[PDB]
RNA sequence: UCGCACGCCCGGCGGCGACGACCCAUUCGAACGUCUGCCCUAUCAACUUUCGAUGGUAGUCGCCGUGCCUACCAUGGUGACCACGGGUGACGGGGAAUCAGGGUUCGAUUCCGGAGAGGGAGCCUGAGAAACGGCUACCACAUCCAAGGAAGGCAGCAGGCG
RNA sequence: GAAACUGCGAAUGGCUCAUUAAAUCAGUUAUGGUUCCUUUGGUCGCUCGUACUUGGAUAACUGUGGUAAUUCUAGAGCUAA
């Protein structure tokens, strides 16, 4: 099949390695996974030493950590947008480790107008009448307002996050390698290598 | 892979003149005076001799 | 300086994007008494395969070379020099093995000719399976 | 070869078993256990070889095999089990108990021991571990796992274990000036005070050890077995007890107490 | 052609020859596990349907 | 889940085992790596490279490290200290013969390591195989037949032809 | 207690030396860069959510076969882990 070997290449000195064996089953390879971004499937292969590997194909969804506040919330993956590989691996949606999606951000909208009390996106001017986000915004008891005063100093986020939060998805990067481990895990990001790949991103776009 | 020794040794070695009428005399002189049975029961003497006189020879070296 | 190339370059064990109101950076001692230089520790660079700063463990043999060729990149080429035995000529053979071996951008100024000294680690690549520990400057060159 | 090898070669066998050579093509094959295969030696091997209680293959089979052999407490039924070093073999019926300990040469020696005595084995521990709730354990020479010991005890530290229990009794440390067998090299079997220890980082710590008669030699630290403090063991030693008295005071002994008898 | 009828609510089963194509037909070219109503096979036939369930060639 | 004994509180408690299991050690290992060592040949002096050659960064695959493979960059890497190409009546070693001291020649051969089952290739099962006294193709060969089909692999032990 | 399902082994052994010239191999160390049936020791009520034992198939067995022929196998009945 697909191999893995040193042997059927070159030395050091540009050499030609004749070959003293048939091709074996630890010098294995197999194609690969490009999981896309769709409903749930995932096969299974047993591996060398009888282990299973579990290779998505299409997917969907994926645990996000946003780490400076410390949420890490399961998340629908929206889209691919970076890849610092290939820029095909863009063009067709495909999830691989250290690529960068777009994951909507409902779940951490939900949980920081839950944690600290104050709006985030929130284009000014609309109130949800389903009345449920400031039921979770008002009416605690006196013990308790004035712990989610003294969190609401530290309830300042960078603006770059919140203009993501106000257009609903945000930028992370995959972490896991979902062709192994079956997942498409990672985290958003924030900081410096978030305006890095924002500029990419746009440099790109011209 | 069989059980077995295969471990075998020459007792002997025949002189590298064959015909050195000398040693022919000395050899048949042994012979006759001791009643041996041909040339190879002198040979072997002479080559025990021999090794005993090498680890002899190595170990005054020494 | 920084981030020359597509992927954001970063130290992997590093949180560096904890709420506010200079980075820290990750190094270690890699052990058997080297010192490890003060630009690893003041510098600003990103390495995989430093030894100081990266995600590598010099383990195994301690060996020596002299710089030969430093047209790499972020690896140079260390000449092993030796002499071989002959048991019938009672003699020897000047022998030589060229081989490849990361050097760490915390070496910030070496020319050819300067004896390093280089660790086994992890196999980094196809033929490079060293790193520069630290590195004495040839003789004289002291200007 | 495509897996596990499953024979041993008579030849190939390690040779302080004292396998001879023309018996047959093989030797047995020990079966995977507590010590090394190099550094075992077998059931087969110390029922038939050393004992001579069995005289052929189905012999020690059947001796194995009808519930006799008590190897370290518990019944251990197959004849190709490694008993190793330190081991106690209690032969019920036959009313002995023997400890698996090297000899003045590199052999194992039948020694014979009290069952007060062979009631606890002696254990270099290899490992120390930390399992998933903060509990400690120490890992011996022979794959004991005991989980919850002493702070003290660290890693290249002796124990005596009790062996219907499996529990901690004691402990002996590795300091200069406590006793040592010599598990593995040019010295094995021998027996001295330790007297200096030397660190190599990244090489293998050699430690130099001197015995009664004023004969230092150094060894690997992976070949050392301490057992007691001081002077004084906390197990038995064999005859001779571990000296190597040189080639010609073994032959100027065997001539003087062969002349002495006649 | 040889047919193996079989009634599995008894658990009798028998080999019956039969070589006219007329009774044939109303079983060529139909699939395997069909119910096929077996009232073209003879007199005694009607109101039998039987499920083909295949069986074995010229060339076994 | 299975087998022996069979007791005790007033239906419930019971002892000694057998099997199986996620993980951690352990054992047998396997597997890639580090330094150094190979015979003849210059009527072989330059070879390797966008078809991976030498590195970098990010992935894919893999049991793992790794140009192993992919994408984008760098233009490197080896060579009179003999590469590269060829040859070998070349499996490697422990070892054998001959020997004053050096050497010279041999080692397919019972121990260890490798390779292979006519030649190549691909795989299933399994912890472990690219298994051939397992399978599928193709090439060469070749057996039975109702001519539609079926089956094979002695460099296993004997034995046969050449 | 034949048979058959299940479990295991069949990757060991044995034969040969065609390939193979830093390749194999030898000494050497490394896996802090990995897998490992087995065997020995741990673990194995740590989880907060019909149990006095849950389900339906299948081989062996009976019974109709097919092919010229294979360690070929089909349709029907049953019956266990
Ligand atoms: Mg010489
Ligand atoms: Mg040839
Ligand atoms: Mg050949
Ligand atoms: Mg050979
Ligand atoms: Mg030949
Ligand atoms: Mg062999
Ligand atoms: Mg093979
Ligand atoms: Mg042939
Ligand atoms: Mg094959
Ligand atoms: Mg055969
Ligand atoms: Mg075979
Ligand atoms: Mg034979
Ligand atoms: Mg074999």
């Amino acid at each position: 099949g697909i191999s893995r070997d040193n042997w059927h290449k070159r030395r050091k000195t540009g050499g030609k390695r004749k070959p003293y064996h048939k091709k074996r089953k630890y010098e294995l390879g197999r194609p690969a996974a490009n999981t896309k971004i769709g409903p749930r499937r995932i096969h299974t292969v047993r591996v060398r030493g009888g282990n299973k590997k579990y290779r998505a194909l299409r997917l969907d969804v994926g645990n996000f950590s946003w780490g400076s506040e410390c949420c890490t919330r399961k998340t629908r993956i929206i889209d691919v947008v970076y890849n610092a590989s290939n820029n095909e691996l863009v063009r067709t949606k495909t999830l691989v480790k250290n690529c960068i999606v777009l994951i909507d951000s409902t779940p951490y909208r939900q949980w920081y107008e839950s944690h600290y009390a104050l709006p985030l996106g929130r284009k000014k001017g609309a109130k949800l009448t389903p009345e449920e986000e400031e039921i979770l915004n008002k009416k605690r008891s006196k013990k308790i307002q004035k712990k989610y005063d003294e969190r609401k100093k530290n309830a300042k986020i960078s603006s770059l996050l919140e203009e993501q939060f106000q257009q609903g998805k945000l930028l992370a990067c995959i972490a896991s390698r979902p062709g192994q481990c079956g997942r498409a895990d990672g985290y958003v990001l924030e900081g410096k290598e978030l305006e890095f790949y924002l500029r990419k991103i746009k440099a790109r776009k011209g | 892979p069989v059980a077995r020794s295969w471990v075998c040794r020459k007792t002997y070695v025949t002189p590298r003149r064959p015909f050195e009428k000398s040693r022919l005399d000395q050899e048949l002189k042994l012979i006759g005076e001791y009643g041996l049975r041909n040339k190879r029961e002198v040979w072997r003497v002479k080559f025990t001799l021999a090794k005993i006189r090498k680890a002899a020879r190595e170990l005054l070296t020494l | 300086d920084i981030q020359t190339e597509r992927a954001y370059q970063k130290q992997p064990t590093i949180f560096q994007n904890k709420k506010r109101v200079k980075l820290p950076r990750y190094y270690k001692n890699i052990g058997l008494g080297f010192k490890t230089p003060k630009e690893a520790i003041e510098g600003t660079y990103i390495d995989k395969k430093c030894p100081f700063t990266g995600n590598v463990s010099i383990r195994g043999r301690i060996l020596s070379g002299v710089v030969t060729k430093m047209k790499m990149q972020r690896t140079i080429v260390i000449r092993r020099d030796y002499l071989h035995y002959i048991r019938k000529y009672n003699r020897f053979e000047k022998r030589h093995k060229n081989m490849s071996v990361h050097l760490s951008p915390c070496f910030r100024d070496v020319q050819i000719g300067d004896i390093v000294t280089v660790g086994e680690c992890r196999p980094l690549s196809k033929t490079v399976r060293f790193n520069v520990l630290k590195v004495t400057k040839a003789a004289g060159t002291k200007k | 070869a495509r897996g596990p090898k499953k024979h041993l070669k008579r030849v190939a066998a390690p040779k302080h078993w004292m396998l001879d050579k023309l018996t047959g093509v093989f030797a047995p094959r020990p079966s995977t256990g507590p010590h090394k295969l190099r550094e075992c030696l077998p059931l087969i091997i110390f029922l038939r070889n050393r004992l001579k209680y069995a005289l052929t293959g189905d012999e020690v089979k059947k001796i194995c095999m009808q519930r006799f052999i008590k190897i370290d407490g518990k019944v251990r039924t197959d004849i190709t089990y490694p008993a190793g070093f330190m081991d106690v073999i209690s032969i019920d019926k036959t009313g002995e108990n023997f400890r698996l300990i090297y000899d003045t040469k590199g052999r194992f020696a039948v020694h014979r021991i009290t069952p007060e005595e062979a009631k606890y084995k002696l254990c270099k521990v290899r490992k120390i571990f930390v399992g998933t709730k903060g509990i400690p354990h120490l890992v011996t020479h022979d794959a004991r796992t005991i989980r919850y010991p002493d702070p003290l005890i660290k890693v290249n530290d002796t124990i005596q274990i009790d062996l219907e229990t499996g529990k901690i009794t004691d402990f002996i440390k590795f300091d200069t000036g406590n006793l040592c067998m010599v598990t593995g090299g040019a010295n094995l079997g021998r027996i001295g005070v330790i007297t200096n220890r030397e660190r190599h980082p990244g090489s293998f710590d050699v430690v130099h050890v001197k015995d009664a008669n004023g004969n230092s030699f150094a060894t690997r630290l992976s070949n050392i077995f301490v057992i007691g403090k001081g002077n004084k063991p906390w197990i038995s030693l064999p005859r001779g007890k571990g000296i190597r008295l040189t080639i010609a005071e073994e032959r100027d002994k065997r001539l003087a107490a062969k002349q002495s008898s006649g | 052609m040889k047919l193996n009828i079989s009634f599995p609510a008894t658990g009798c089963q028998k080999l019956i020859e039969v070589d006219d194509e007329r009774k044939l037909r109303t079983f060529y070219e139909k699939r395997m596990a069909t119910e096929v109503a077996a009232d073209a096979l003879g007199e005694e036939w009607k109101g039998y349907v039987v499920r083909i369930s295949g069986g074995n060639d010229k060339q076994g």
